[PDB]
C-alpha cells in the first residue's frame, strides 16, 4: 500500500509580493488598503454641521446669510465650495489660526456682556450687509461711531470671574478717505488698543482706497483676544473701532473641520473623508490624507494584499501519465475542498482521500491571528491642502506631511511582504512537520519514495489507513511481514 | 472511444463511453485546435480550466461522459486510460 | 517532464503512436510490437506543447 | 538502553506577544519601556540650575527679585510653576523665540559697553521694581528721561570688533496717558529704531490704558538683536527707549529649558524628564516626551517584553502514568537546571540525567547578541506642552510630535515581534539541530520512537552514554548486535 | 564510493551584521550607502542656474551688477557665497518666504505694465547702485519723487484678465532724516497700501539713521502681493514708494533653489546635493541632507553591507590529515569556482568534482531578487542649513529634519539585518533540500556518514555518480547489492 | 490524556479501580482488585471518570 | 501506601507516605483534591506545590519525599508514583 | 609530561614534534580527530618501536629509546602544526 | 620529499619537493613557520599562498606544483600531503 500527504490548491489564485519573490501565486489573499469611497458622509456617530454657503469665520461674526448658526455646536465642520460673503469687506491677519480655534473650540456660543459705550452712536450698518429692506451689520458686531459731533476715547473694562476662558472678537475700521474718518470718528488718526494682564494687541487704522466690493472701498481687520479665569479684558479706543457684543465660550475637544463638496446620507461611519466616508476595518487606505475619525493610515500604494493561505501550485499536466500522481513535492491537489493539508491512500480495497484537521486547524489559526495583528482616532489636525501661497510655514507643513506619508508607505510595504513570507513558511513548515509525523508512526514499516509519499511494505487495509491518520497506529504487529516484504527481495 | 458531433460544421460535443472523471475531481479531457497547415494547440485542458494567453472566445463544460466546446480543425483528447486517443476530428 | 510521439495523415485524423515514474513507456495497438504521415513530438501528460512537426 | 532529548521548563513564565500570537508563554523575558521615575533630578553629569521663582526671561533683563542669576551657565535650565514677576510689567513680542535663544545659549553673561546717552537722565526707575526700601528698574536696561525739559534724538553706535555674537536686549515702553508721555519723552509721540547693516526692527510707541499690574498701567516691549563680528548697531530714538547697558555673550552648545516641579537631588543620570531622571538602558520610555540627555525612545506602549528564553512548556499531568515521561516532543523539564537542552538516559545500570552544554551556550550567545543591539542624545528640541491657544504653529508642532510617537511605537512593536518569533524559532532550531546530530552519531544502532526518544538496539553502560553524549561514540564496534536485536526478531 | 556533498568558500570575505550576530563572515556583499561625491554638478537632466554674484531677490530686484539673470528659467538655482549686493541698502520682511516663492517659481519673467504715476517724477536714482558712469536704481522697480513741489496721493489700478497669477514686487523707502522725507516727497510722514479683493498690506515708512551701506543711511523694505485671476491690484501711496514697474509670471513645477560652491561640468546625474552630484543605484547616501531630484535616502550610517552572498567557512587546516575532507557541515570548499554548491566523489575510478547548477541558481535568483526590491523624487524641500538665529520656526524645521533622519536610519539598519539573516538561512535551506534529495535519491543504497556525505553501499562507476546528480539514479537495480554490503558484514 | 475510573463507597472514601494511558505511550493499562484474574455485592457506589495521568478533571459520576 | 492526619482541625493535614514520592525527574508525585458536600472532586495543589488553575491563593502545599503538609468538604491526598496509586483515607472539614 | 599548548576544546587534530639541539625539527607522531575515527600514524623512523601519545596531551615512555631521543618536544595543534606550545626538554 | 635553498641567508627561500603538493582540492600543501631563537615556531604562511592572521605583512610567499617561494631564526617548509608529513632542512636568517 502507498499514502502520499498533500496540500490544496485553487484553479485561479491571487499574485502577492514577499521579500524574495516579486510576483508568487498564493490560494487566497486579502487587500489592505481602501482605495474606494461611496461619495457620500454620514452622520452618525460624529455631529456633523453644513456649511451651506456660511464659512465658520462667516458665521462666527454674524452674516446676516449666516443667521442659522447662532449658537450651534458641532464636531465636524464641513465647507463648501460655494460659500460666500455677503456682508462689510474683511479680513482676518491670522485667518487659519482664528478658523482652527473655532473649529477646536467646537462651539458657536455667544454671550452677551454689558458693554457699556458711553459717547458714541452704536449699532452701525452698511448698505453692504443688507439684513432685509434694511442697512445692517455683524450680529455680534458693534460699529461704534460719533454721537453729535464728539468721539469720546473709550476705556471700557471687564474681568473674567467665571472659570472658562472667553474669547473676544473685535475689529478695527480702516477707512477709504480721511473725509470719512472724520465724518465717522472726529479724529484725524484712530488707535484701537486690547490688552489683559498678560498681553496687549494696539492697532492703529491705515485709510487708503481698496477694491471697490460690495459698494465699500474700505475694510475692517478682525482680531481675537483670549481672557483667561482671573483675567480682565481692557478696550480702549481713540476711534476706528469694531467693538464686540460679548464673548464665544472655547471648548477643549475632539471638533474640528473639513472641507467638502461630498453630501450628506443618513448612514453610520467612524471615518470621514472629504471624498466621503470610508469604511475602516482595512488598516491602510488610499482615498485621502485628510481624515477625521478613527481612520486608516494613508499610502501611496493603491493596493497590498496579504496572504490569508498557501502558495498555490496547481495541477498543469507537466508530468504523470494515465491518472497516476502522488506527493506534495511535485505538485498540489486541486480535488482536496475539505481541508488545507490531507492523505491520499491506495490499499488492495481501492483508493481514498481524507483531511489533516489539526494542522489545517493550526495553520489557519496562525494565519488569523496575524491578520488580527495587521487590522488609531485623530480628530485635529494640520491643512493639508492650500489655495495659496504663502511660504515658510505652508512648505514646512507640505515636509511635515509627505514624510508621514512616505514613512507609512515604506512601513505598510516591509509588514505585507514580511507577513506574506511568513505565511509561506509556517504553511511549508506545517506540511513538513505532517510529513516527519507520518515518517516517525510508521517506524521502518514503510520506504520514503521521494515523492511525498510512504511505501507500506504490509497489507494495510482501510482500517490500518485510518490508524495512521489518526495516531492509532501499532507498529509492532506488523514489523515482521514489513521486513520480510523489504529487506528480503 | 470518444465520438465528435457534428463531423462537419457553436457547439462541439465529445461523448465517451467510460467517464473520465478521475479520484482526484479533475475530468481527464483536452480540446485542441489545428489550424490549418500548423501544429496543434491547445484549447482547453480537463474540459474546464481554459489554456495559457488564448482568446475568451473558446469556453468549455462537461461532467463524466458528454463534454461541450477559428478556422480549422477541433479534437478532444483523453487521457486517462491506457490506449489514449483523440477525437475523430470536427471541421469548422 | 512527459513527451508523446503523435501522428498526422495526409487526411486521417490525429492519431497517438507513443524519470519520477521510472519512465514507464506505452504504445498503441497498431506500433505495439501505413507509415506515410507528419510527426509531432508534443510536451506534457497531455500533449500539449507541439513542435513545428516533421515530415516522412 | 533508551536515550532521550529535552529541554528544559520553568514551573511560572512570562507571556511574551509575537507575530502568530498575542500571548505566548517564554521562560524568561526582559521589560523594554522604562515606565517608572524616582520623582527627582540628579545633578551630574549635567549642569543643572533651577530658576526658583524666576523665568529666563526674568533672569535676563535683571528682575530685583532674583539677582542671584547675574552671569549664571547652565547646561539645562529647570522653570517652575512657582515662577512669578516683581517688576514693571512687560511683555515680549515672540517671546518663545527668545525664550529658546537664552536657553540654547546656556549663559547669562552680561558684557556692559560705554554708551553714551548724552542729553537725557539716565538710571530711570519705577515704584513697580522696589528694589528694597526704593524704586528701581531692570539691572540689565537703562531707563531714559527727558533731562530738563527736552529729550533729544539719540543716535548711538557701537560696533562688533570681537570675533562672538552679541545680543543686545532693549525696550519700548508704552505709556499710559498722553499726560505721561509728555511728562516723561516731551514728545507726543516716540519712535525706536534698531539696526544693523543687513536688519532693522522699527517700533511706533501707542498709548493706552492696560490692565492694572503692580501699580503701572504702562508696559514695556521687549525686542532682541542679533550683532555678528564685523557689524554695527545703530540706535536711534525720538522717545521712548529701554536703552541696553551691554551685550550678553552668544555661544552654541547643548544647553536647554525644561519646565518641572520635581526636586534636584545628589545622584547621577544622564537622562532628564519633567517627572524625574530616568535610567537610560532600555530602549524606550513611557514618563515624558520631554527629555534632556541621553534619553529612552518615548513609546505609547506601557509594556513591552523581549522574549530571552524559549517556549514554556510545563508537565500538567495530561500523559504519561507512573513517571514513564519521556521525550522533548512531547513536553519540558522542570527537574533540568544546569542547562537548556540535554539527555535523559535509562539503561541497565538506571537512569541518569546530563546537559548539553554547547548547544545551551550557541543559544545564549545568540540572544545576547541580539539583546545587545536592542540596547540617541538630543538636547534641545521643540517645545511639547502648551499652556496658551496660539495657532497654526502649535498645531504643527502637536501633528510633528504625534506622528514621531506613532511611528516609534509602531517601530517598537514591530522589533518586538520579530525579535520574539526568531527567538523561538531559533531555539526550535537548536533542539531540531542536537537531536539530528544524535541520529547522526547513531547510525543503524537505535531507532527514533517518535516521542523524542532513541531506542538503542545493544547494551552499553553510562561510558557508552557519556560517549555518545560527547561526540566520540563509535557505531562500528556495535553494529553487529544492534543489527541482530534490531532486524532479527 | 563515497559522495560528499559541499557549498563554496572564497579565500577573502566580507562581514555583515545581522539580527544576531553583530560579524557574519559571507562570502559576498554590496555596499547600500552612497559616501562618495565627483564634487561637480551635473547639467544634464536638470536645467542648472549658476548665479555666480548674484542672489535670487538680488536677480529678481534688477541688481545692475548683474542684469544677465533678466528673464530666465531654471530647474535649481545654485546660489555662491560669494554672492553681493551692489545697489541701494535694502531688505526683506518674510525674506525666506519670498525666496522660496521665486525659487519654486522658476521663471524670472518680468512683463512691463502700462502704471500711470500723474503728478511725480519717475526714474529715481541713487549714488549706491551707480548703472555704469551715472546713477541708477533697480531695473525692476520704479523711485517715484516729488514733480516740482508737490507729490499727490496716488491711486492707481490694475486688473487681472489673464488665466495666471502675478507677483508684484514694490517697496517702501525708510528715509535717515526728516530733512529727506520732505525733501522728496513733501509730506512728513509717507504711507503706502497695496491691495487686492481679499488681502491688504499697509505700510508706514521709518525715519531714522541706519549704518552707513554704499554711502546710503536709509533703507528699502521690499514686499510682494499675488494678484489671482479675476482680482485687481490697487495701490494708494501718500509717499514713500517704490513702485513695481510690471508683473513675474508666477508657474508650479519642479524647480529649486540651492547653495553650493561646487563647480558645474557635462556629464548626466539626476541626483544634485551641494558637495555635487551623486549616483542614484545605491537606496541610501551619507553625502548631505539636501538633495535635488531622484536622490537616495540619507541616513546616519557611513557603511551598511548586504549580503549577496552566502556564510564563509574556509579551510584552516584546523581537522582532517593528509587530505580526508568532508560534507557541507564540516567547513567550505575553496575548489569550487563553477556554482555556489556542489559534489565531490571517490569511487574506485577515481575522484572527482561537479557543480549542482539548479540549486545554485535558485539562490542566486532569489538573492537577486531581493537586492531589486532593495535598490523617491523630491524637488523642492524645507531650508535645511541656517546662517542665522531666529527661533521657533527653526527649531520645529530642524526638529522635523532630525526625526526623518532617524526614522530612516533605524528603517535602514532593520532591513538590512533583516535581509542578510533571510539571505543566510535561505542558503542553509537550499544545502538543506539539496543533502535530502540526494538521501531520496540513494534510499538504502546509501547510509549518512554525519559529516554531509554519502557513503554508497554498492560499487558503481562515474556513470552511477552523473545518475545521482542528474536525479536519474535507479535504486532497484542496486538494492540486493547494496543490502547485501550493509546488512550482512 | 491518560483516563482513570474511580470509585466512591456511600461512605468509605475514593477508591481509585482503573487508568488507561494514552497512545503517545502505548495504550497500556492498569486495574487494581476489580476485574482481575465477578460482579460482588461491595460494588454498589458511585462511578467517576477523571482525565489526566492524575485525577485532574472530573465528571459528574453515575450512581451504580 | 498513604496516611493522612489531621494537624488543626475546626487548616493543616499532613500526608506521610511509607516510601519517598520523588521522581528522578526532580517532581513530587503527590496531589491534593476537595470533595465539596454533593459535588465532584477538584484538584487543588499539583505536584505538592504547584496550585491548580482557578484556585484561590487560600490553598499552599508544602513537603517533600515522604512528609507532605497542606471552604467545607473532604480533602484528599493521591499519589501517582507506584503501580497501585490510590487515595488517602481522607480528612472532614 | 605536558605543557602549555594553548594561548579551548578537543576538536581539532594534534601532534607531537621534536627539535634536536642542533639538528631541525622532525615530526613524529600526529593524532586525527573524532570525524575521522582519529587514524593516527606515525613517523617512518619512530615506526613499530614508538611510544603513543594521547589526549584527555602527554607522551609516555620507557620503551626503545636509545638515548637518540634527547631533544625539545613541541605539542602542536591543527592538520599541519598551526599552533605551537612552549616544549619540554628531554 | 622537500629541499630548501639557500639553507643560509644573508629575501627569498625556495622549498622544491619531488612530489607536486597540490591536491584534487585545489590548494597547494605547503606551509611556511619561523623558529625564532629560543621560541617555538610560529606559523608564518599556510596553503603556501594565505597569509596567516596576526603576522606582519612583510612576509610573503607564492607557488604552485612542486616550486615554493617566500626575522632572524629559522624559516622551515612543510608538507601535509603525505602519510610520512615532515618539514625542511631549514634556513638560517
Amino acid at each position: 500500500a502507498t499514502l502520499c500527504l498533500g496540500h490544496h490548491a485553487v484553479p485561479n489564485g491571487t499574485i502577492v509580493k514577499t521579500i524574495t519573490d516579486d510576483q508568487i501565486e498564493v490560494t487566497n489573499a486579502t487587500e489592505l488598503v481602501q482605495s474606494s469611497s461611496t461619495g457620500k458622509i454620514c452622520n452618525n456617530p460624529h455631529r456633523i454641521l453644513d456649511g451651506r454657503d456660511c464659512t465658520l469665520i462667516d458665521a462666527l461674526l454674524g452674516d446676516p446669510h449666516c443667521d442659522v448658526f447662532q449658537d450651534e455646536t458641532w464636531d465636524l465642520y464641513v465647507e463648501r465650495s460655494s460659500a460666500f460673503s455677503n456682508c462689510y469687506p474683511y479680513d482676518v491677519p491670522d485667518y487659519a489660526s482664528l478658523r482652527s480655534l473655532v473649529a477646536s473650540s467646537g462651539t458657536l456660543e455667544f454671550i452677551t456682556e454689558g458693554f457699556t459705550w458711553t459717547g458714541v452712536t452704536q449699532n452701525g450698518g452698511s448698505n453692504a450687509c443688507k439684513r432685509g429692506p434694511a442697512s445692517g451689520f455683524f450680529s455680534r458686531l458693534n460699529w461704534l461711531t460719533k454721537s453729535g459731533s464728539a468721539y469720546p476715547v473709550l476705556n471700557v473694562t471687564m474681568p473674567n470671574n467665571d472659570n472658562f476662558d472667553k474669547l473676544y472678537v473685535w475689529g478695527v475700521h480702516h477707512p477709504s478717505t480721511n473725509q470719512e474718518q472724520t465724518n465717522l470718528y472726529v479724529q484725524a488718526s484712530g488707535r484701537v488698543t486690547v490688552s489683559t494682564r498678560r498681553s496687549q494687541q494696539t492697532i492703529i487704522p491705515n485709510i487708503g482706497s481698496r477694491p471697490w466690493v460690495r459698494g465699500q472701498s474700505g475694510r475692517i481687520s478682525i482680531y481675537w483676544t483670549i481672557v483667561k479665569p482671573g483675567d480682565v479684558l481692557v478696550i480702549n479706543s481713540n476711534g476706528n473701532l469694531i467693538a464686540p457684543r460679548g464673548y464665544f465660550k472655547m471648548r477643549t475637544g475632539k471638533s474640528s473641520i473639513m472641507r467638502s463638496d461630498a453630501p450628506i446620507d443618513t448612514c453610520i461611519s467612524e471615518c470621514i473623508t472629504p471624498n466621503g466616508s470610508i469604511p475602516n476595518d482595512k488598516p491602510f487606505q488610499n482615498v485621502n490624507k485628510i481624515t477625521y475619525g478613527a481612520c486608516p493610515k494613508y499610502v501611496k500604494q493603491s493596493t497590498l494584499k496579504l496572504a490569508t493561505g498557501m502558495r498555490n501550485v496547481p495541477e498543469k499536466q507537466t508530468r504523470g501519465l494515465f491518472g497516476a500522481k502522488a506527493g506534495f513535492i511535485e505538485n498540489g491537489w486541486e480535488g482536496m475542498i475539505d481541508g488545507w493539508y490531507g492523505f491520499r491512500h491506495q490499499n488492495s480495497e481501492g483508493t481514498g482521500q481524507a483531511a489533516d484537521l489539526k494542522s489545517t486547524q493550526a495553520a489557519i489559526d496562525q494565519i488569523n491571528g496575524k491578520l488580527n495583528r495587521v487590522i488609531n482616532e485623530k480628530f485635529h489636525q494640520i491643512e493639508k491642502e492650500f489655495s495659496e501661497v504663502e511660504g515658510r510655514i505652508q512648505d514646512l507643513e507640505k515636509y511635515v506631511e509627505d514624510t508621514k506619508i512616505d514613512l507609512w508607505s515604506y512601513n505598510a510595504e516591509l509588514l505585507v511582504a514580511l507577513e506574506n513570507q511568513h505565511t509561506i513558511d509556517l504553511t511549508d513548515s506545517e506540511m513538513n512537520k505532517l510529513f516527519e509525523k507520518t515518517r516517525r508512526q510508521l517506524r521502518e514499516n514503510a520506504e520514503d519514495m521521494g515523492n511525498g509519499c510512504f511505501k507500506i511494505y504490509h497489507k494495510c487495509d482501510n482500517a490500518c489507513i485510518e490508524s495512521i491518520r489518526n495516531g492509532t497506529y501499532d507498529h509492532d504487529i506488523y514489523r515482521d511481514e514489513a521486513l520480510n516484504n523489504r529487506f528480503q527481495i | 472511444v470518444l465520438t465528435q458531433t457534428p463531423l462537419s460544421l457553436a457547439s462541439i460535443s465529445c461523448r465517451s463511453s467510460q467517464s473520465l472523471r478521475h479520484t482526484d475531481g479533475k475530468d481527464y479531457l483536452n480540446w485542441y485546435l489545428q489550424k490549418p497547415g500548423q501544429s496543434p494547440q491547445l484549447l482547453i485542458y480537463y474540459a474546464t480550466t481554459r489554456a495559457s494567453g488564448v482568446p475568451d472566445r473558446f469556453t468549455g463544460s462537461g461532467s463524466g461522459t458528454d463534454f461541450t466546446l477559428d478556422v480549422g480543425v477541433y479534437y478532444c483528447f483523453q487521457g486517462l486510460q491506457s490506449p489514449p486517443g483523440f477525437g475523430a476530428g470536427t471541421k469548422l | 517532464y512527459a513527451f508523446s510521439w503523435v501522428r498526422q495523415a495526409p487526411r486521417k485524423g490525429l492519431e497517438w503512436l507513443a524519470v519520477s515514474y521510472r519512465r514507464s513507456t506505452y504504445y498503441a495497438d497498431s506500433v505495439k510490437g501505413e507509415d506515410t504521415a507528419r510527426y509531432y513530438c508534443a510536451r506534457g501528460a497531455f500533449p500539449n506543447l507541439w513542435g513545428p512537426g516533421v515530415e516522412v
